[PDB]
C-alpha cells in the first residue's frame, strides 16, 4: 500500500507543479521517473506472480550469508588494490611527458598522416583504484570479465604516485588479477550456484 | 511489394525431421522444454524486470546525443522502447556494459532536438550495477527452477 | 595512449578512453 | 572484535591525496594495532597453551597474518615504498561476528569440508595449471614471434612464456578471444590459407 | 660578448608570479610572463611589417612557454635588445640579428610576426648546426636483424633520415647495415661529401632496407671502424663518430672497441628505437666507454629532438678550446625562413661562463648557450658589383 | 678545400655523463 | 623421483625459450637448444628399461606409456631428422609436461575423476552442434555475401572510408558524403566473420553463441540490410 501511495502521490505533486512554469525540473524528472512503479502493482494482484516473487526472495535469503562473506572478501581485495594502485592511473596526452608539471602546452600529434597541434593535458583513466569505492567498481567490472585486459595493462604500466605509465613496468602485479579471477568469478560464483 | 523471402526457411526446417533419431537427445530436449512451459510466471517476472529497467533508462538516458565513436550511438541507444530492450539484452549477455555506463554520466553533449542542455546522470552507476546483479540472479533462479 | 577517433588495434588496448571499436578509439 | 572493526575502518579510509595528518595518524595507528594484536596473541597463547592455541584453524590464520604483518612492517621500514597488503587481512577475523548468530554451524562446516580436501583441490588446481601450460607451449610453437605483421605487436602475444600463459588465461576467461583468433589467423596469413 | 656577459650574471629564479617576463611572442594573434603588443609599421628592405622597438621571440610548438627553463632564458635574453638596437643604429642596412638558444627559442630583431602547422626548430637550422660544432665523419650503423621488424624499423628509417638532414657539405657520411654480416646499404662503399645528391641516394637506400637475420655487433662494428680508416678518399679529417641504431642487445663487444679505438679516438653514439623489452645495458655501456651518448627514441614525436642532441657532445672540445674557437663563419646560400630571399648567415657560438670568474663550476659550462646569427642578403653583395 | 680548423679529443673533456646513467 | 626431476627441468627449459620474428634468435635460445639430446637420452633410457620389464603390445598396454613412447619417438626423429619437415614433429614437445601426470598416480586418479563427468556432456555437445548447423544454414540463406559492399571515395585506390557495410539506396546504411557502395571489400574482421560458405557460417555462429562479439555481427547485419528483422535471428541464437 505504501508503494501505491508513493506512486499516486508522486504523480500528484508532478501535476501540482505542472500547472506553472518550469519549477524544479530536477523534481519534475524525478516524479516522472517514479511513474515506472505501475507494473509492480500487479505483484500482489496475481497470486502466481506473488508466489514466484516470494520464491525469489526465499532464494536470496538462503544465500545472504555467503553474500556477506563475498562482500567482505571483495572489500579486502579492494583495499589491497587501493594500496597497490592509488594515484598511479594518471597519464599525459602525449606519452613523452611523465609528470604533471611537464604536461602543459601543445604537442605534435601524428595521426591520419597529418601532424597537428593538440593540447597537452593531464588526465586519468576511466577505471582506477583511487579510493575503496572506485576499487570496488573496477573489481566488479573485472569480475564480469568486461574490459579487464585494459585495467590489467593500466596496472602493469603503473609506475609511481604522480608519474605517467611506463610499458611493462611491473608484470608480476598481474598475479593479483589472476588470483582475483581464481577467487571471485571462478570459486565464489560457483559456490553461489551450488548453494 | 511486401517481401516474400522468408519461405526459404521452410526447406531449412527439415533438419528437425532428423531429430527423431536422437532417442537420448529427443527425450532430454522434450523434458527441458516441457519444464520451461510449466514455469511461465518466472519468465513474466524476468520480462517485467526488463520492462521496468527499459522504461527507467528511456526516461533518464533517452536524450543522450547519438554521436558515434562512443557506446551510445546509432546502434545501441535508449531512444525507443525496442532500442532500450536491445541495449538491456546486450548488457545482460555482457558486451561492453561498463562502456555504456561510462558513455552516459552527467557530462554528455546533449541531443539537438532535446529541450535540455545537460542530459545524462550519475544514476547509471547504480542503474547498470544493480541490473547486472538482478538479471543474472533471476536467470540463476530460473535455471535451477528448471 | 591514442585519442578519440584515432585508428587503433583492438588487441593493443592503447585507447585513452573507451574501447577500440571498428578500428577507431 | 571492536579492535578489529576499528582497524578495518582506519585502513579503509586510505585514499589518494589524503591529508598528511591522516597519513601520519594511520602510520601510528598501524603500530598501535599491531602491538595490541601482538599482545593479545601472546596472552592467548600463554593462557591456552601452544598446542591448544594452534589447535583451532582460525588462530593459525591469525598467527600467519601477524607474522606477515611484522615482516611487512620491517620491510617497509628498511625500504620505504610499496606495500604488500597483509595488515588488511586482519579484517577476515571480523568473520567471527558469525559466531553469535544461528548460522555458525553452516558457515563453519563448509570450511571444515574445504580444509578436509586440500589434497583434491590442490591436485585439481595444479591439473588446471598443467593444461594451461601445455596450451601456452602449443601457442608458442604455433604463433611464436609471428604477430609483427602490423604496426605493433599486441599485448596478447605468444613470444615469451609469461606472455603466452597470460594470453591463454585471458582466452580461458573468454574476454576478447575472437580478436586473438582473428589476429592469429592473419598472422598465419589471410582468410584464405590461415583459417 | 654581451650575451656571454649578461648570462654570466644570472640568478636562476624558480618562480615568476610577481616578477613577470615581458616579451613579444611571435606567431600570436599562461601564468609567469606578460605579452607585448607592437606597432608593426611597414618598412622597406623587408617584405613584411616590422617593429624596431623590441625583439621578437619564436618558441617551437612542442615546447611550452612558461616553464622554468624558457622563462629564465627569456629573462636573461631580454638584455640583448639594447645591442640589437645599437647594431641597427651603427649600420642601417642591417638585416635579421638572431640568437638561437639551446633551449629551443630564437630571439630575433627587428620584431616581426612569424610566417598550417609550424615545424620550425632553431637547433635544426644550417647556421646553428655549423656553429654548434666542427665538421664530422659520421658513420651510421643500422641493425637490420629480425627483431627490428615492424614499427621499430620505420622509426629507425625516419630517425636515419632526420639525422642525415642535420649534415652539410663540410660533413662526410656513410650508412651501413649488419645482420650477422655488415654491408653498405648503397653504391657508395666509402664516406661521401653528404651533399644534396648523396643524401638523397642514402635516404632512398635506407628506405629500402628489410629486416631479417641475427644481430652480430662485432662484425658491424669492425665494418664501421674499417670504413673510418680509408684515407684514400676526400674526408673531413675531423670528428669521427659511429651512430648506432638498434633496439637492445646482450653483447658489449669489448674486443672490437679495445682493438680499433684503443685510445678512444672515435665517439660512439647509440640509439635505442621503438617500444620493446630488450636489455639496454650494453648499449649504454658502449655509449659511455667511447665518449659517446645514449638516446631513446620510442615514438615519432621523439625523433626530431633525439637526432639533434648529439651536437651537444661534439661541442665540448670547442668550448674547452677557449676564445680561439670563436671565428665568424658563413653558411651556404639558402632561402630565409622569414621570406627575405637568398641570404648567407654569419655565425658565432656563445659560451656559458658563469662561475668562470673564479673558475669553479666547469660542470655545465662545457655546453654552448646558443648561436649568434646575422643575415646578409645576396642583393647587398650584388649592390657592390655594378 | 675543407676547413683547416678542427676541435676534437680535448684532454679536459668530462664525458662522464651519458643518456643512460641519468635515465 | 630422478625422472620427475628431469621432467621438471625439461619443463623449465621449455619455459625459458624466446621467439623472435623474421628468423632472429637470442643467444640463450642457442644455449638451451644444446640440452635436448640429454633429455631425449634420459627419456629413451627410462622407456627402454620398461620394455624389458613389461614386454610390449604389456608395457604398451597403458595409454600413458603410449604417450611417453610417442613423445620419445618424435624426439628421436627430430634429432635425426635434418629434413625441412619438422614443424609438426617439433610440436610434440608440448606434451612433455603431461609426462609428469603419468609419474604421479594421484594426478592420474584426479584426471580420471574430472573426465568421468564429461561423458554425459558429449550428447549435449551433439545437441549444441545440431543448433549451430541449424543456425548456420539460416545464416547462409540471408546474410551470404552482404558484407562486401563498402563506401569507396570515387575509385582511386580502393580505400574504404569506413569499416562498416553499406547499402545501395536502401533502408541499410547509406554512404555519407560523396562515396559509393562499391563491390568487394574483405569484410569487417579481416573478412573472417561472414556467411560466405558453410564453414565461415559455422565459425561465426559458434563465435556468436559464446556471447563474444555477437553484437558487432548484429550491427553489421543491421547496417547492411536494415534493422527490422535481424534481431529475430540473433536473440533466439543467444537464447537457444
Ligand atoms: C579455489 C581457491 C580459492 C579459495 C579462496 C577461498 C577460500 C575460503 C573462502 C570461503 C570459505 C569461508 C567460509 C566462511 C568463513 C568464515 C565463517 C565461519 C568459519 C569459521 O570461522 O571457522 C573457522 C574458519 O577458519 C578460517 O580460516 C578463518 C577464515 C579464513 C578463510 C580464508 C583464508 C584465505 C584463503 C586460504 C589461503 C590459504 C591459507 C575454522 O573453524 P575452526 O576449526 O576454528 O572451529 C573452531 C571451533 O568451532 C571452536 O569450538 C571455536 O571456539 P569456541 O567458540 O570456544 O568453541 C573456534 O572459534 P574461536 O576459537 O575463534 O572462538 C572455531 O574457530
Ligand atoms: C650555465 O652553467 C651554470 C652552472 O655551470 C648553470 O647554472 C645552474 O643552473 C641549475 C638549474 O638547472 C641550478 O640547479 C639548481 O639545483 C637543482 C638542480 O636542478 C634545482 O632543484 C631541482 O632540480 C631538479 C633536477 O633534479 C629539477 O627538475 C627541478 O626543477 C629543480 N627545482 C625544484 C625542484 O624546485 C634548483 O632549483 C636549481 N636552482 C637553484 C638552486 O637556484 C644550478 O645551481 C646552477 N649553478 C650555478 C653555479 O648557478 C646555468 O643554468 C647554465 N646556463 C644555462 C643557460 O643553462
Ligand atoms: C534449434 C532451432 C533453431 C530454429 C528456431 C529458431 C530460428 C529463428 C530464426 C529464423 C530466421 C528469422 C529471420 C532471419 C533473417 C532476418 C531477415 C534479414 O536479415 O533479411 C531481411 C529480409 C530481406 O532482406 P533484403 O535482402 O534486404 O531484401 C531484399 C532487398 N530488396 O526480409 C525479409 O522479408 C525477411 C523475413 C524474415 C522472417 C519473417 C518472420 C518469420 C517468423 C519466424 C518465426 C519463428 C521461426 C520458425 C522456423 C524456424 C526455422 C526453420
Ligand atoms: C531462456 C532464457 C531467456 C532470457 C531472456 C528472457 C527475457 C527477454 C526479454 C526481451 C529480450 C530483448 C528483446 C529485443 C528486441 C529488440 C527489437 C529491435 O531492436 O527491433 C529493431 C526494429 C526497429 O526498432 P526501432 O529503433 O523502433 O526502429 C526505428 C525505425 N522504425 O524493431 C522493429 O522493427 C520491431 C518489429 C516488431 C517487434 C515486436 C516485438
Ligand atoms: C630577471 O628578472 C628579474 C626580476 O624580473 C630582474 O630583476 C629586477 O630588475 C629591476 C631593474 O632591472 C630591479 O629594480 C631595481 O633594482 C635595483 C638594483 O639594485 C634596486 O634599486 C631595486 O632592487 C629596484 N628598484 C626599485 C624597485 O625601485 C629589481 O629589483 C630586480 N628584481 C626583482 C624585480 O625581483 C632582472 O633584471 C632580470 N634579468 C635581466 C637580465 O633582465
Ligand atoms: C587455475 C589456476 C591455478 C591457473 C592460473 C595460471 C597462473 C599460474 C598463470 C597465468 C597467469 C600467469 C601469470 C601471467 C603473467 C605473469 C608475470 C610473469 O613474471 C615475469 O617474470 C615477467 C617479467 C618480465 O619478463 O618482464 C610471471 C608471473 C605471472 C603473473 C604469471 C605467473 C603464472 C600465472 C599466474
Ligand atoms: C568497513 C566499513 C567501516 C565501511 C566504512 C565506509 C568507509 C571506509 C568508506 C565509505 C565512505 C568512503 C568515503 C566516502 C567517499 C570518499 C571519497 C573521498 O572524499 C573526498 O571528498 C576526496 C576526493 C577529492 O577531493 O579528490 C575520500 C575517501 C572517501 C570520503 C571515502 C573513504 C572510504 C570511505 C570513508
Ligand atoms: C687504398 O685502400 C686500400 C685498402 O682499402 C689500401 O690497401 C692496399 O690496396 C691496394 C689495392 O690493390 C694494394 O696495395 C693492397 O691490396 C693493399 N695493401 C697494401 C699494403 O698496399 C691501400 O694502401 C690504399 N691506398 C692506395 C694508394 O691504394
Ligand atoms: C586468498 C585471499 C582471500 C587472500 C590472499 C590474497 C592476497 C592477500 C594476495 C594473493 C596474491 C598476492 C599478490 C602476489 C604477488 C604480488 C607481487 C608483488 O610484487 C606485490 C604484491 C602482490 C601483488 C601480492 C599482493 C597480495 C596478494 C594479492
Ligand atoms: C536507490 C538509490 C541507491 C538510487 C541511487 C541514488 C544515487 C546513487 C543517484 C540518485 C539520483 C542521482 C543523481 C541524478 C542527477 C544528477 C545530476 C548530474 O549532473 C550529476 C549527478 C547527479 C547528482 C546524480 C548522482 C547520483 C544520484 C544521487
Ligand atoms: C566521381 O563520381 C561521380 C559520381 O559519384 C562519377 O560520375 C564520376 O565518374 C567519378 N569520377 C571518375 C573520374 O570516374
Ligand atoms: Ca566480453
Ligand atoms: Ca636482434
Amino acid at each position: 500500500n505504501i508503494l501505491d501511495f508513493i506512486v499516486v502521490s508522486g504523480a500528484l505533486v508532478a501535476f501540482a507543479f505542472s500547472g506553472s512554469k518550469g519549477k524544479d525540473i530536477n523534481t519534475i524528472k524525478s516524479l516522472r521517473v517514479l511513474r515506472v512503479l505501475r507494473p509492480l502493482k500487479t505483484i500482489k494482484r496475481l497470486p502466481k506472480l506473488k508466489a514466484v516473487f516470494d520464491c525469489v526472495v526465499n532464494s536470496l535469503k538462503n544465500v545472504l550469508n555467503i553474500l556477506i562473506v563475498y562482500m567482505l572478501f571483495m572489500f579486502i581485495f579492494a583495499v589491497i588494490a587501493v594500496q597497490l594502485f592509488k594515484g598511479k592511473f594518471f597519464y599525459c596526452t602525449d606519452e613523452s611527458k611523465e609528470l604533471e608539471r611537464d604536461c602543459r602546452g601543445q604537442y605534435l600529434d601524428y595521426e591520419k598522416e597529418e601532424v597537428e597541434a593538440q593540447p597537452r593535458q593531464w588526465k586519468k583513466y576511466d577505471f582506477h583504484y583511487d579510493n575503496v569505492l572506485w576499487a570496488l567498481l573496477t573489481l566488479f567490472t573485472v569480475s564480469t570479465g568486461e574490459g579487464w585486459p585494459m585495467v590489467l595493462k593500466h596496472s602493469v604500466d603503473a609506475t609511481y604516485e604522480e608519474q605517467g605509465p611506463s610499458p611493462g613496468y611491473r608484470m608480476e602485479l598481474s598475479i593479483f588479477y589472476v588470483v582475483y579471477f581464481v577467487v571471485f568469478p571462478f570459486f565464489f560464483v560457483n559456490i553461489f550456484v551450488a548453494l | 511489394f511486401i517481401n516474400l523471402s522468408f519461405l526459404r526457411l521452410f526447406r531449412a526446417a527439415r533438419l528437425i525431421k532428423l531429430l527423431r533419431q536422437g532417442y537420448t537427445i529427443r527425450i532430454l530436449l522434450w523434458t527441458f522444454v516441457q519444464s520451461f512451459k510449466a514455469l511461465p510466471y518466472v519468465c513474466l517476472l524476468i520480462a517485467m524486470l526488463f520492462f521496468i529497467y527499459a522504461i527507467i533508462g528511456m526516461q533518464v538516458f533517452g536524450n543522450i546525443a547519438l554521436d558515434d565513436d562512443t557506446s551510445i550511438n546509432r546502434h545501441n541507444n535508449f531512444r525507443t522502447f525496442l532500442q532500450a530492450l536491445m541495449l538491456l539484452f546486450r548488457s545482460a549477455t555482457g558486451e561492453a556494459w561498463h562502456e555504456i555506463m561510462l558513455s552516459c554520466l552527467s557530462n554528455q553533449a546533449c541531443d539537438e532536438q532535446a529541450n535540455a542542455t545537460e542530459c545524462g546522470s550519475d544514476f547509471a552507476y547504480f542503474y547498470f550495477v544493480s541490473f547486472i546483479f538482478l538479471c543474472s540472479f533471476l536467470m540463476l533462479n530460473l535455471f535451477v527452477a528448471v | 595512449c591514442k585519442g578519440k577517433g584515432a585508428k587503433c588495434s583492438r588487441l593493443m588496448y592503447d585507447c585513452c578512453t573507451g574501447s577500440c571499436r571498428s578500428g577507431k578509439c | 572484535l571492536c579492535v578489529v572493526a576499528l582497524n578495518t575502518l582506519c585502513v579503509a579510509m586510505v585514499h589518494y591525496n589524503q591529508p598528511r595528518r591522516l597519513t601520519t595518524t594511520l602510520y601510528f595507528a598501524e603500530f598501535v594495532f599491531l602491538g595490541l594484536f601482538l599482545t593479545e596473541m601472546s596472552l592467548k597463547m600463554y593462557g591456552l597453551g601452544p598446542r591448544s592455541y594452534f589447535r583451532s584453524s582460525f588462530n593459525c590464520f591469525d598467527f600467519g597474518v601477524i607474522v606477515g604483518s611484522v615482516f611487512e612492517v620491517v620491510w617497509a621500514a628498511i625500504k620505504p615504498g610499496s606495500s604488500f597488503g597483509i595488515s588488511v587481512l586482519r579484517a577476515l577475523r571480523l568473520l567471527r561476528i558469525f559466531k553469535v548468530t544461528k548460522y555458525w554451524s553452516s558457515l563453519r562446516n563448509l570450511v571444515v569440508s574445504l580444509l578436509n580436501s586440500m589434497k583434491s583441490i590442490i591436485s585439481l588446481l595444479f591439473l588446471l595449471f598443467l593444461f594451461i601450460v601445455v596450451f601456452a607451449l602449443l601457442g608458442m610453437q604455433l604463433f611464436g614471434g609471428q604477430f609483427n605483421f602490423q604496426d605493433e605487436t599486441p599485448t596478447t602475444n605468444f613470444d615469451t612464456f609469461p606472455a603466452a600463459i597470460l594470453t591463454v588465461f585471458q582466452i580461458l576467461t573468454g574476454e576478447d578471444w575472437n580478436a586473438v583468433m582473428y589476429h592469429g589467423i592473419e598472422s598465419q596469413g589471410g582468410v584464405s590459407k590461415g583459417m | 660578448l654581451e650575451a656571454e656577459k649578461v648570462q654570466a650574471a644570472h640568478q636562476w629564479r624558480e618562480d615568476f608570479a610577481s616578477n613577470e617576463v615581458v616579451y613579444y611572442n611571435a606567431k600570436d594573434d599562461e601564468p609567469g610572463s606578460q605579452r607585448i603588443k607592437p606597432v608593426f609599421i611597414e618598412d622597406a628592405n623587408f617584405g613584411r611589417q616590422i617593429s624596431y622597438q623590441h625583439a621578437a621571440v619564436h618558441i617551437p610548438t612542442d615546447i611550452y612557454e612558461g616553464s622554468t627553463i624558457v622563462l629564465n632564458e627569456l629573462n636573461w635574453t631580454s638584455a640583448l635588445d639594447e645591442v640589437f638596437k645599437k647594431n641597427r643604429e651603427e649600420d642601417p642596412s642591417l638585416l635579421w640579428q638572431v640568437f638561437g638558444s639551446a633551449t629551443g627559442l630564437a630571439r630575433y630583431y627587428p620584431a616581426s610576426p612569424w610566417v598550417k602547422i609550424d615545424l620550425y626548430d632553431v637547433r635544426r637550422r644550417p647556421w646553428y648546426i655549423q656553429g654548434a660544432a666542427s665538421p664530422k665523419d659520421m658513420l651510421i650503423l643500422v641493425d637490420v636483424s629480425g627483431s627490428v621488424s615492424g614499427l621499430t624499423l620505420k622509426l629507425i628509417r625516419t630517425s636515419v633520415s632526420e639525422m642525415l638532414e642535420t649534415l652539410s657539405d663540410d660533413d662526410f657520411v656513410n650508412v651501413a647495415s649488419f645482420n650477422s654480416n655488415a654491408q653498405d646499404v648503397s653504391c657508395f662503399q666509402h664516406l661521401v661529401q653528404a651533399n644534396v645528391r648523396n643524401k638523397k641516394v642514402l635516404k632512398d637506400a635506407v628506405n629500402n632496407i628489410t629486416a631479417k637475420g641475427i644481430t652480430d655487433y662485432k662484425k658491424g662494428f669492425s665494418f664501421a671502424f674499417e670504413q673510418l680508416l680509408n684515407y684514400n678518399v676526400s674526408r673531413a679529417n675531423c670528428n669521427k663518430i659511429i651512430m648506432l641504431f638498434t633496439d637492445g642487445g646482450e653483447e658489449r663487444a669489448q674486443e672490437i672497441f679495445n682493438k680499433y679505438n684503443k685510445d678512444k679516438k672515435v665517439r660512439v653514439f647509440t640509439f635505442s628505437v621503438g617500444q620493446h623489452n630488450y636489455d639496454r645495458g650494453p648499449i649504454q655501456w658502449m655509449a659511455c666507454e667511447n665518449k659517446g651518448y645514449y638516446y631513446e627514441i620510442p615514438s615519432i614525436g621523439a625523433i626530431r629532438i633525439n637526432t639533434q642532441e648529439y651536437l651537444d657532445v661534439l661541442g665540448r672540445p670547442m668550448v674547452l678550446a677557449g676564445d680561439k674557437a670563436k671565428q665568424v663563419q658563413w653558411t651556404n646560400v639558402y632561402l630565409d625562413a622569414l621570406e627575405l630571399g637568398l641570404v648567407i648567415t654569419g655565425t658565432l657560438p656563445v659560451f656559458n661562463i658563469t662561475g668562470q670568474f673564479e673558475n669553479k663550476t666547469n660542470l655545465k659550462n662545457q655546453l654552448i648557450l646558443g648561436v649568434m646569427g646575422v643575415d646578409v642578403s645576396l642583393e647587398d653583395i650584388k649592390r657592390l658589383t655594378p | 678545400k675543407g676547413p683547416d680548423v678542427c676541435f676534437d679529443n680535448n684532454v679536459l673533456e668530462d664525458y662522464t655523463d651519458c643518456g643512460g646513467v641519468s635515465g | 623421483y630422478m625422472i620427475l626431476a628431469t621432467i621438471i627441468a625439461n619443463c623449465i627449459v621449455l619455459a625459458l625459450e624466446q621467439h623472435l620474428p623474421d628468423g632472429d634468435k637470442t643467444p640463450m635460445s642457442e644455449r638451451l637448444d644444446d640440452t635436448e639430446p640429454y633429455f631425449i637420452g634420459i627419456f629413451c633410457f627410462e622407456a627402454g628399461i620398461k620394455i624389458i620389464a613389461l614386454g610390449f603390445v604389456s608395457y604398451l598396454r597403458n595409454g600413458w606409456n603410449v604417450m611417453d613412447f610417442v613423445v620419445v619417438l618424435t624426439g628421436i626423429l627430430a634429432t635425426a631428422g635434418t629434413d625441412f619437415d619438422l614443424r609438426t614433429l617439433r610440436a610434440v614437445r608440448v606434451l612433455r609436461p603431461l609426462k609428469l601426470v603419468s609419474g604421479i598416480p594421484s594426478l592420474q586418479v584426479v584426471l580420471k575423476s574430472i573426465m568421468k563427468a564429461m561423458v554425459p556432456l558429449l550428447q549435449i555437445g551433439l545437441l549444441l552442434f545440431f543448433a549451430i548447423l541449424m543456425f548456420a544454414i539460416i545464416g547462409l540463406e540471408f546474410y551470404m555475401g552482404k558484407f562486401h559492399k563498402a563506401c569507396f571515395p570515387n575509385s582511386t585506390d580502393a580505400e574504404p572510408v569506413g569499416d562498416f557495410p553499406c547499402g545501395k539506396e536502401a533502408p541499410a546504411r547509406l554512404c555519407e558524403g560523396d562515396t559509393e557502395c562499391r563491390e568487394y571489400w574483405p569484410g569487417p574482421n579481416f573478412g573472417i566473420t561472414n556467411f560466405d560458405n558453410i564453414l565461415f557460417a559455422i565459425l561465426t555462429v559458434f563465435q556468436c553463441i559464446t556471447m563474444e562479439g555477437w553484437t558487432d555481427i548484429l550491427y553489421n547485419t543491421n547496417d547492411a540490410a536494415g534493422n527490422t528483422w535481424n534481431w529475430l535471428y540473433f536473440i533466439p541464437l543467444i537464447i537457444i
